RNA sequence: CCCAUACCCGGCCGUCGCUGGCAGUCGGCAGAGCGAGAAAGAGAGGGACGCUACGCCGCGACGAGUAGGAGGGC
RNA sequence: GCCGGGCGUGGAAUGCGAGUGCCUAGUGGGCCACUUUUGGUAAGCAGAACUGGCGCUGCGGGAUGAACCGAACGCCGGGU
RNA sequence: AGAGGGCGUGAAACCGUUAAGAGGUAAACGGGUGGGGUCCGCGCAGUCCGCCCGGAGGAUUCAACCCGGCGGCGCGGUCC
């Protein structure tokens, strides 16, 4: 008899990725070496972050991680995104990159390579880095999605913010009793 | 897949995931979207605040194509021409500015929604915001009104 | 004067006995397949005094020992003599089973030929 | 390349039997006829293969050369080879051992010969 | 119900993938093995024979 | 090459369809894994096995 | 894929001709069984009949 | 002095944890180590087994269960 | 309210990795006991507070026993 | 005909019979052994495997060379 709680001693978390796909999966078996045989921290922020499911690993857009290189103390790092590079049609100017992500959109490629611009893949970036020397991890916005607008508090609440789920929106989808202080109250 | 789902593993098991106390019974609180103003009343009030009531003008033949006026920011306002066009404008020194036809594109009413690489253009759209006015005129364009 | 094994274990069982349902004796509709009681009064269930066990994981045969037969073995089903030639580099590990369906004029044919192949067959004097 | 077939039969192929809790490979060269990364013939662009002779006494040893790749017709060399049991044992230990090829082969694949021999020794 | 729903659609840039991954394994003298074919003879995979 | 074209050149019978891109160059880690770049990164493998 | 080799084509009777033609870029796409998987269990839905 | 499914000791099964270890099978293009209390360099001027890596291996700790939930079913 | 600069003996003992977000089933008849306690002559009565039980739980003991005393359970050998 | 005119296969409940065993706390069950059958083990003189020594054989016989063929690697420090 030994007085503790199960409740929560199986630790929730990804240990290889529930995806079959192949080249995802010799990209893990890469880098599982790489993270227990050496002891540079990098990798293993890498090999966790391959684990993780599509919403864990948003899109970086392509002028967010314009946005993180002109950074003072950079300008020679190396980017290296888990997720996709995705075009941003609101930047005009591009610097030469060197990149590192997953998977990189077609015209975020045209556009990278145009700049004299550099793209490299994980396998190319152990071969070139191993130990991660030299690289900016980044990731793209996280909390970015749709979803996270219903999230919080419930509305229908005090200073409440959170969008609801309405089948439309319209003059006569919830603009009444529960929004205006004419009709009963609000919040 | 049947196979996959829940109630396969549930075979055996005698009230099939549903309790033996508060059995599966038809309709526990009513069809539909019922007891709003009554025994559902504080789902309605926690989650869809604004169900209940009336606001605002009934206006009866509504034809939506009246009201059609699909807005373009100025952030991806050159993506509306070519890459060839917004480098022959920095190139050239004559001071031409390229016409970029916003109502040939789709789009009908301009806003003003961030910066703009400045070399002029004369935009060739119906309806202009106040602000989306002052960022072409200081960049150093106009903007032309066409029906 | 057989084909002895790599290493012949000493297989020791947690139970030799096997699961029988609860009332499967009292019933004939009842057959002898473990069925875990769900009934909520039910004694098996809730582990009384004296009871029809129920399995758990704790019988969970030794690891070094599992699906070996007496004869310090495993089996492997086989069909025909192209199936053999799997087993010739396992010779001390897994032994050979032929299958049900196999005619007696197939049957004296992979026989010596898994006496070649050296491979212990375990229903050698099949039909004949 | 080689990583990559390996995911793509890892699971599903003709030459992969399961059953009685076991794995097994028919592949042709594969020696120990295991499902394994190391033992498969067809994935890897060296491979060693050690069949019975055609006559019935003798081995064959299969070895695979590197430049055609893609023609299966020419890619496998084999040489017949019928001397004593420590002769036999030494010639193929050296075209492992000697020519750098599959070194981590050298024992499993004298098993396999050895094993072969000692089946075409007449029968008690 | 005869209105089950019985077909599927599948995006087209998906259904070329699919065309993609499959001729490109058919370039494998291995993959072509696996899937049982007997061409342990045959001069080179990627078979071509002349127009006649 | 005018069904699915290659990764440069744009299929021509196609609309605008183009090969999918990889998602790791080299494919092999065989030959990654003995490679003088990564051999000279790892520590030393502590394989001498502790038993109770 | 550093380069792309080159097949022969192969005559009526067997023999290999003088020419020979560059493998196509669609051979070197990627290997994703994962979609073909995919794909096929969602096409061969659409020649399904019904059935009540 | 007697004995419980409690406690100690030992075996075996399983789960959980160490987000533990192993691509180093580096062989006459060889030279067999990384259990070491102490931030860091055995630095250059003919030879068993193995590793279905979704594999294998080592340590600890833990194990009741209706309603209910999930995972695995060669 | 801003800047800027300087000070770690981490300023009680003990123990332990935490934080955080989604989706969510069942339940919404309970019952018993030490102590406190209201109505009632009282009740295996009705109604509360606190903690633990039973329900969801076998086991050793109380001959017998939903709740008491001990003690909570993978399968086994030895000891206590 | 162990396919005999509602006839392919021919299960269970149930019944008849034969064979075996038992029989005053209804039967049945869990755990533990014991006895008895049943067949099986094709059990009954119990291991092969290398390696070296000793004694009797038999081969076309080893090493090192010669010619032909095939293969591997090449930092050929930088072949065409």
């Amino acid at each position: 008899g030994v007085d503790i709680r199960h409740n929560k001693d199986r630790k929730v978390r990804r240990k290889e990725p529930k995806s079959q796909d192949i080249y995802l999966r010799l990209l893990v078996k890469l880098y599982r070496f790489l993270a227990r045989r050496t002891n540079s921290t990098f990798n293993q922020v890498v090999l966790k972050r391959l684990f993780m499911s599509r919403t864990n690993r948003p899109p970086l857009s392509l002028s967010r991680m314009i946005r993180k290189m002109k950074l003072p103390g950079r300008e020679n790092k190396t980017a290296v995104v888990v997720g996709t590079v995705t075009d941003d049609v609101r930047v005009q100017e591009v610097p030469k990159l060197k990149v590192c992500a997953l998977r990189v959109t077609s015209r975020a490629r045209s556009r990278i390579l145009k700049a004299g611009g550099k793209i490299l893949t994980f396998d190319q970036l152990a071969l070139d880095s191993p130990k991660g020397r030299g690289t900016v991890l980044l990731s793209g916005p996280r909390k970015g999605r749709e979803v996270y607008r219903h999230f919080g508090k419930a509305p229908g609440t005090p200073h409440s913010h959170t969008k609801p789920y309405v089948r439309s929106k319209g003059r006569k989808f919830e603009r009444a009793r529960g929004r205006r202080a004419s009709r009963g109250y609000k919040n | 897949p049947s196979r996959l789902r829940k109630t396969r593993k549930l075979r055996g098991h005698v009230s099939h995931g549903h309790g033996r106390i508060g059995k599966h019974r038809k309709h526990p609180g009513g069809r539909g979207n019922a007891g709003g103003m009554h025994h559902h009343r504080i789902n309605f009030d926690k989650y869809h605040p604004g169900y209940f009531g009336k606001v605002g003008m009934r206006h009866y033949h509504l034809k939506r194509n009246q009201s059609f006026c699909p807005t373009v920011n100025l952030d991806k306002l050159w993506t509306l021409v070519s890459e060839q066009t917004r480098v022959n404008a920095a190139k050239n020194k004559t001071g031409a500015a390229p016409i970029i036809d916003v109502v040939r594109s789709g789009y009908y009413k301009v806003l003003g929604k961030g910066k703009l690489p400045k070399q002029p253009v004369i935009v060739k759209a119906k309806f202009f915001s106040r602000r989306a006015e002052e960022k072409i005129k200081g960049v150093g364009g106009a903007c032309v009104l066409v029906a | 004067a057989a084909l002895r094994p790599l290493v012949k274990p000493k297989i020791v069982k947690k139970r030799t006995k096997k699961f029988i349902r609860h009332q499967s004796d009292r019933y004939v509709k009842i057959k002898r397949n473990w069925r875990k009681p769900r009934g909520i009064d039910n004694r098996v269930r809730r582990r009384f005094k004296g009871q029809i066990l129920m399995p758990n994981i704790g019988y969970g045969s030794n690891k070094k020992t599992k699906h070996m037969l007496p004869s310090g073995f495993r089996k492997f089903l086989v069909h025909n003599v192209k199936e053999l030639e799997v087993l010739l580099m396992c010779n001390k590990s897994y032994c050979a089973e032929i299958a049900h369906n196999v005619s007696s004029k197939n049957r004296k044919a992979i026989v010596e030929r898994a006496a070649q192949l050296a491979i212990r067959v375990t229903n050698p004097n099949a039909r004949l | 390349s080689a990583h990559l077939q390996w995911m793509v039969v890892r699971n599903c192929s003709s030459f992969l039997i399961k059953r009685n809790k076991q794995t097994y490979s028919t592949e042709p060269n594969n020696l120990k006829a295991r499902n394994s990364f190391r033992y498969n013939g067809l994935i890897h662009r060296k491979t060693v293969g050690v069949e019975p002779a055609a006559d019935g006494k003798g081995v064959v040893v299969v070895m695979k050369r590197r430049s055609g790749q893609r023609k299966p017709a020419t890619s496998y060399v084999r040489t017949t080879i019928n001397k004593n049991a420590r002769a036999t044992l030494s010639s193929i230990r050296h075209m492992i051992r000697k020519n750098k090829y599959h070194p981590d082969l050298r024992m499993a694949a004298i098993r396999r010969a050895s094993a072969i021999l000692r089946s075409q020794k007449p029968v008690m | 119900k005869t209105w089950r729903r019985w077909h599927r659609r599948v995006n087209t840039t998906q259904k070329r993938y699919a065309i993609c991954s499959a001729l490109a394994a058919s370039a494998l003298p291995a993959l072509v093995m696996s899937k049982g074919h007997r061409i342990e003879e045959v001069p080179e995979l990627p078979l071509v024979v002349e127009d006649k | 090459d005018d069904l699915y074209g290659t990764w440069r050149k744009a299929a021509s019978l196609k609309s605008n369809y183009n090969l999918p891109m990889h998602k790791m160059l080299n494919t092999d880690l065989s030959r990654i894994l003995k490679s003088p770049e990564i051999q000279r990164a790892l520590r030393a493998p502590r394989k001498k096995i502790h038993r109770r | 894929a550093c380069a792309r080799p080159l097949i022969s084509v192969y005559s009526e009777k067997g023999e290999s001709s003088g020419k020979n033609v560059t493998l196509p870029a669609v051979f070197k796409a990627p290997i994703r069984p994962d979609i073909v998987n995919f794909v096929h269990t969602n096409l061969r839905k659409n020649n399904r009949q019904p059935y009540a």
